[PDB]
RNA sequence: AACUAAUCCUAGCCCUAGCCCUACACAAAUAUAAUUAUACUAUUAUAUAAAUCAAAACAUUUAUCCUACUAAAAGUAUUGGAGA
């Protein structure tokens, strides 16, 4: 006589079924049956300082908007790194060991922001 | 090894194609165990003196047996084989 | 997305892998993050990536499943066309 | 509906597109063919044409095998080919007795042997068959050699044939070393058996392991697009200077 | 005596003798999964 | 209306691909090969040395002959 | 002199022909009592298909089931409680 479609929760069952609804941890139980949070997994809010800002939420009507293009790895090249590469190469004063110059990561170790496996939130 | 055989026909099948068969050719009946065949005798050309066999280069035909767990397993013979005859016997001839 | 293909090229931020599961099926797993090394994590080993001879009926079954409903489809869209030729 | 395919052909049609394709060509071909295994538990009709007694017409006979199951012990060991026989038998040898259930078990032996090539003793699981094979092949490393893999019917048979095959392609230094001498007699012996390196490799390795080898050669890191975009540029920035 | 209450509901009982860790316990198991799906069931297990 | 041209039977010789998984086994045998010389004479391009038995093959006929 | 009712046409489907496939579906979650962000505790199909049924019972036997090109040779040679 038991329900097969409804959702598997924690208010159902007896008491030593629990479970949780999605929520991170932020902490650790030790023996002794005792919860030791820890501060650096709390989740902190960068909010920046609002203050003599220009931007609002909405736009005029009147304002034009633009024809869609978006962005490419190739296009950020082109604009970044190009001009340095194409300055130095006319002088000759290039080459392949030195790409780390034009801002070229040989590895994501290290890196507080790695970029893959990606290692921060939103 | 045991050997079997048929007790029902299987119908001819053709030159390229496989026959198809049914429940009944899985009856068979013993032709023959090898197991119970009488033995044959082993050729080996001893390498070492060895008592009451030989010496050395004279072909022994030896029960099955003793060749396998006695003479080659310790190396004091070697297979009879047309290579080894060669080679023995030239021995021979020179000394 | 962009400056993360030209410092490493890898399409995708999550590491992932291509699968079959234990019911014949082909599927992406997406990894998870871990303090051990997978082959000494005993809760991790009792998960099951291979698919074992019983299931090789099932993957039959579902091809030709997967064939009557295609068959169906094209021939109603032709039956329609019909209709709208002798209406216009 | 119908399949495009006949169901037969499903299995050639797999090792003919995706990965399966990149194998080499030649262990693709030991794949497809299918040779009959000698015979072992029949005896083979030793003409194609006999003499019907009751009519006394001429009359085609054919060869039909017996089937045998091989259990997966089998393959850790050397069998002569050998097998288990399932089938049935009329009780008192009279066709109009019952039919009983009956199967015809391989006298199974513990025997030690040793390999000139490798220079080890291997314990394994024998019959009197497998021993007399090795006898009209003048030595345990011969057998191994001279067999085809439907006659040796074994995985650990075709490992050894493997490893064997690899030490006499690279002439391996590793066999009887501080003896050059010894060592020579044996690879010169054994001569008539070398093939190149890159065969050896392969050979008698299954589906699965096949396909997990050739994935480990072309798995590589991507490679950054900075790079790549870097080259285009020199190459059409030198062009232009030209 | 009267018949007809023979169900005697327990969630621990019930998770245990149907559930999703026990089909894929065995082979026989994991076909009773393999034919729900071909037919489409909804709910595969409890 | 005009009706549509006759049917008609395809003219010369023809040569099954080999490759193809469902090209039918019958049509690639040495027998098909011969057939297409004797319809269509040289045009097949047949080597008509070929339609003779080979030595292998000279040696087995005559065995059997003496046999029966 | 009317209540209960009745009239309707298209949603889709069926059998062939043709053709392999490359469909493997944002984020996150799931093999733990699935759909619960992290260690405890390891993981693995199957020896020969049987019986009903026909033989007017039943005990050897019983097409397909247990697939290998069409047309013919031919229901011929052969097999069978020589009988179905
Ligand atoms: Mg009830
Ligand atoms: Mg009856």
């Amino acid at each position: 006589g038991a329900d097969r479609m409804s959702k598997w929760t924690s208010k159902r069952g007896p008491r030593t079924f629990t479970k949780s609804r999605g929520a991170k941890k932020t902490g650790i139980y030790t023996s002794d049956r005792k919860f030791v949070q820890i501060k650096e997994m709390v989740p902190e809010f960068v909010v920046p300082d609002l203050t003599g800002f220009k931007l609002k939420p909405y736009v005029n009507y009147r304002a034009p908007a633009g024809i869609d293009t978006p962005l490419t790895a190739k296009a950020l090249f082109q604009e970044t790194v190009a001009p340095a590469i194409e300055k130095d190469f006319k002088e000759g004063t290039f080459d392949a060991n030195n790409l780390e110059k034009y801002g070229f990561e040989p590895t994501q170790e290290g890196k507080l922001f790695q970029l893959y496996p990606k290692n921060f939130p939103r | 090894t045991v050997i079997v055989e048929r007790w029902w026909k299987v119908p001819l099948a053709g030159e390229g194609r496989k026959p198809h068969l049914h429940r009944r050719h899985r009856v068979y009946k013993l032709v023959e165990d090898t197991k119970h065949r009488p033995k044959d005798n082993l050729e080996l050309i001893l390498t070492q003196s060895v008592d009451e066999i030989g010496v050395r280069g004279d072909l022994v035909s030896v029960k099955k047996s003793v060749g396998r767990n006695k003479l080659l397993s310790q190396g004091l013979a070697v297979y009879a084989s047309p290579e080894n005859r060669k080679l023995f016997e030239e021995e021979k001839s020179l000394r | 997305d962009a400056l993360r293909l030209l410092q490493t090229g890898q399409e995708k931020p999550r590491p992932g892998a291509w699968r079959r599961d234990i019911f014949g099926r082909i599927v992406w797993h997406k990894f998870k993050q871990w303090p051990i090394p997978w082959y000494l994590n005993k809760r991790y080993n009792r998960r099951r990536f291979f698919a074992m001879p019983y299931v090789d009926r099932f993957i039959r079954l579902r091809i030709e499943k997967h064939a009557r409903i295609e068959a169906r489809k094209r021939s109603l869209q032709k039956k329609k066309e019909k209709i709208l030729h002798a209406k216009f | 509906p119908l399949h495009r395919y006949p169901v037969h052909l499903w299995q050639k049609l797999r090792l003919r597109q995706g990965i399966c394709a990149r194998l080499p060509a030649h262990f693709l071909r030991s794949l497809e063919e299918e040779r009959t295994p000698t015979p072992v538990h029949y005896k083979p009709h030793g003409t194609k044409f006999k003499i019907n007694p009751k009519n006394g017409q001429r009359e085609r006979v054919e060869d039909v095998p017996i089937p045998v199951h091989y259990p997966p012990e089998s393959q850790q060991g050397l069998w002569g080919g050998e097998g288990l026989i399932l089938g049935y038998r009329y009780a008192n040898n009279d066709k109009l007795s019952k039919r009983v259930k009956k199967v015809w078990k391989p006298q199974l032996f513990t025997r030690e042997l040793y390999s000139e090539i490798l220079d080890k003793k291997f314990t394994v699981t024998v019959t009197m068959r497998t021993l007399d094979l090795i006898d009209e092949a003048y030595g345990f490393d011969f057998y191994i050699l001279k067999t085809p893999k439907e006659d040796l019917g074994s995985k650990f048979g075709m490992d050894l044939k493997r490893g064997m095959l690899l030490r006499l392609a690279r002439q391996d230094p590793h066999l009887h070393p501080e003896n050059p001498e010894r060592r020579a007699a044996i690879y010169d012996k054994y001569r008539s058996f070398v093939i190149p390196e890159a065969e050896a490799e392969w050979v008698g390795l299954t589906l699965e392991e096949a396909l997990e080898k050739q994935r480990l050669l072309e798995e590589k890191d991507p490679v950054p697009l900075f790079k790549v975009y870097v080259e285009e540029l020199v190459q059409r920035l030198q062009e232009q200077v030209l | 005596r009267a018949r007809g209450n023979e169900y005697q509901p327990s969630n621990i009982k019930r998770k245990h003798k149907h559930g999703w860790v026990r089909r894929l316990s065995t082979p026989a198991g994991v076909q009773v999964i393999l034919r729900r799906m071909l037919k489409g069931r909804k709910s595969l297990s409890h | 209306y005009r009706a549509p041209p006759p049917p008609r039977r395809r003219p010369g010789p023809h040569s099954p691909d080999p490759e193809n998984l469902l090209t039918p086994r019958w049509q690639l045998t040495p027998r098909y090969v011969a057939k297409q010389f004797g319809r269509h004479g040289a045009i097949s391009g047949v080597p008509p040395a070929s339609l003779w038995p080979t030595p292998e093959q000279l040696r087995e006929l005559e065995a059997e002959e003496q046999e029966w």
